[PDB]
């Protein structure tokens, strides 16, 4: 019981309840609680939660969790990161310096680009 | 100074501090008029060249700038690429100058004594300075050369010294823009509250 | 038994055991040998180790462990490798 | 700018080949 | 960042290149400073931005060997603190 399948977009991502209950407040962490069955998805044949999001930054997102330090994919844009994160609860101010330059750069860019015969 | 050295601790760092051995070096001509004749002549005009430090009391107020920090770790962790413009630039200056100077006499008139009369390359070291002030781009004017072999060497210079600046130059420009945009990121970052609680 | 499956993350990294055993003191080197059950978690019902690691690096882990050199991907931050 | 591009791929490449000390092949190749 | 680099360049380089200039001074001369451009340090000033960007107008240039190595370290500080921010 102290394992738990999370089936994001159809790619299985396994975990222990511990690793989730790291970081509270979060979709994930609320997901690590005993009373997640009924709040989320949930099939009882396979034991595994269902979130219909990409996978592929799932896994940083679940590498945040596990080692406890927030880092971008270099394989994604900046926005499409941006608004996982965002979905899954996690608060954008937290990602490291290493990769704070390229993530918070186009939205640095879009912020800074932006009687009758009257 | 005084109100400073009231509170010192760890005097050997105090003392290494390159700040307060500017404020002392600054501060000892003035305080040397009471202390201050034959010798006194010599003491004084060396006391003019230590006055020439007085201006490097503004790094006293620069040095809480992150520009000039950036710049300080930049040029501490780039010394292999000055080393490498150094003599890149010692070499190019050596060379073009004896090779101005020999070019520039195909051209001597015979009647003349001296070797060159009508040229400013009259000798090797005043081709190291027009070396170096025609590979930077500068370009003063007070010497060019002034026949056609001297003119051919000339635009070997300068192009040379276009292409032997901007070797190494890039690699120290990307340096310093790593170094500032880490810093910048790091001081803009606001602090953070480790919402990761480690699990034990 | 010359096979061995590592679930890293939920992501099953087949390999054989000769390929772990190459580089030696290594965590996956002690893997390779047969008294790993009781060191390292161990299901018998799959028969495949779970490490609870970010698998996408893992794959240029044992990639070292093939080939013979180590790269980093460019995919991710330094020093998250 | 490509001359430039050139060489500062070269001295990179250079200094790291320089830097890296001496490996001892930990991996011992499988027959 | 730049300005402040412009600044400091070319404070340091003005007082260096008058001091250095007046080391070849002629005894003979009352006046301190006679066959040099370099008679104060504002003129330093405007030499060594003119040096510094790498213009070099030529109104006034070192004429003593130590003035020419304090114009060749002026010309390469400039080209390296001018190639840092842009
Ligand atoms: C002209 C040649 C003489 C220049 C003397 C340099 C004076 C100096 O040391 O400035 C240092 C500062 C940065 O030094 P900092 O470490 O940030 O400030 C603390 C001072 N320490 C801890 C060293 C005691 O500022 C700098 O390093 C700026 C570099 C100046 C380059 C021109
Ligand atoms: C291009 C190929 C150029 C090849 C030139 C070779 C010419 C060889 C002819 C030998 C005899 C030339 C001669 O006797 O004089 C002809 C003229 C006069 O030249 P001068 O008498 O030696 O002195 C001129 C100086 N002024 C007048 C300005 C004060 O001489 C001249 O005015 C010629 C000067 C032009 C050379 C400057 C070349 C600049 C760079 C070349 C292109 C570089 C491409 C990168
Ligand atoms: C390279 C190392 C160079 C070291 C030079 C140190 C020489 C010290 C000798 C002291 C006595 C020199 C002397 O009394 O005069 C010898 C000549 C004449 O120099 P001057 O009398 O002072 O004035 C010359 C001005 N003209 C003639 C153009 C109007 O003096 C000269 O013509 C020498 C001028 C050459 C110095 C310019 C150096 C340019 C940069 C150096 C390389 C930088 C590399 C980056
Ligand atoms: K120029
Ligand atoms: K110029
Ligand atoms: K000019
Ligand atoms: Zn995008
Ligand atoms: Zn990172």
């Amino acid at each position: 019981s102290e394992r738990i399948v999370i089936n994001v977009g159809g790619t299985r991502h396994q975990t222990h309840r511990s690793t989730l209950r790291t970081l509270p407040g979060t979709r994930l962490a609320w997901l690590a609680e005993p009373d997640a069955h009924s709040h989320f998805d949930y099939d009882p044949r396979a034991d595994e939660f269902f979130f219909d999001r990409h996978p592929g930054v799932f896994a940083h997102i679940l590498n945040y969790y596990r080692t406890g330090k927030l880092h971008c994919p270099a394989d994604v844009c900046g926005p499409l990161y941006e608004e996982e994160l965002a979905f899954w609860g996690i608060d954008e101010t937290d990602v490291e310096p290493c990769c704070w330059m390229t993530y918070r750069q186009h939205r640095d860019a879009e912020e800074a680009l932006d009687r009758r015969w009257q | 100074f005084l109100m400073r050295v009231i509170f010192c601790p760890n005097k050997v760092e105090f003392i290494k501090n390159s700040l307060n051995i500017i404020d002392f070096v600054a501060i000892l001509p003035f305080y040397l008029e009471v202390g201050l004749s034959k010798a006194a002549k010599d003491v004084l005009g060396f006391l003019r060249v230590v006055r020439f430090v007085r201006i490097l009391r503004i790094f006293k107020l620069t040095r809480h700038f992150v520009g000039l920090r950036v710049l300080g770790h930049t040029l501490r962790a780039s010394t292999n690429e000055f080393l490498l413009l150094i003599i890149f630039l010692a070499l190019g200056v050596l060379i073009f100058a004896t090779m101005i100077y020999y070019a520039e006499r195909i051209g001597a008139q015979p009647n003349d004594p001296s070797a060159s009369e009508h040229t400013h390359f009259k000798n090797i070291p005043i081709g190291f300075w027009w070396a170096v002030v025609t590979m930077t781009t500068l370009g003063y004017g007070d010497m060019y050369p002034q026949t056609w072999s001297g003119m051919l060497v000339g635009a070997l210079c300068a192009l040379a010294g276009v292409l032997t600046i901007a070797m190494p130059v890039p690699v120290i420009v990307n340096n310093f823009g790593m170094y500032y945009s880490l810093a910048m990121a790091k001081q803009k970052l606001p602090k953070k509250k480790k919402k990761h609680i480690p699990r034990p």
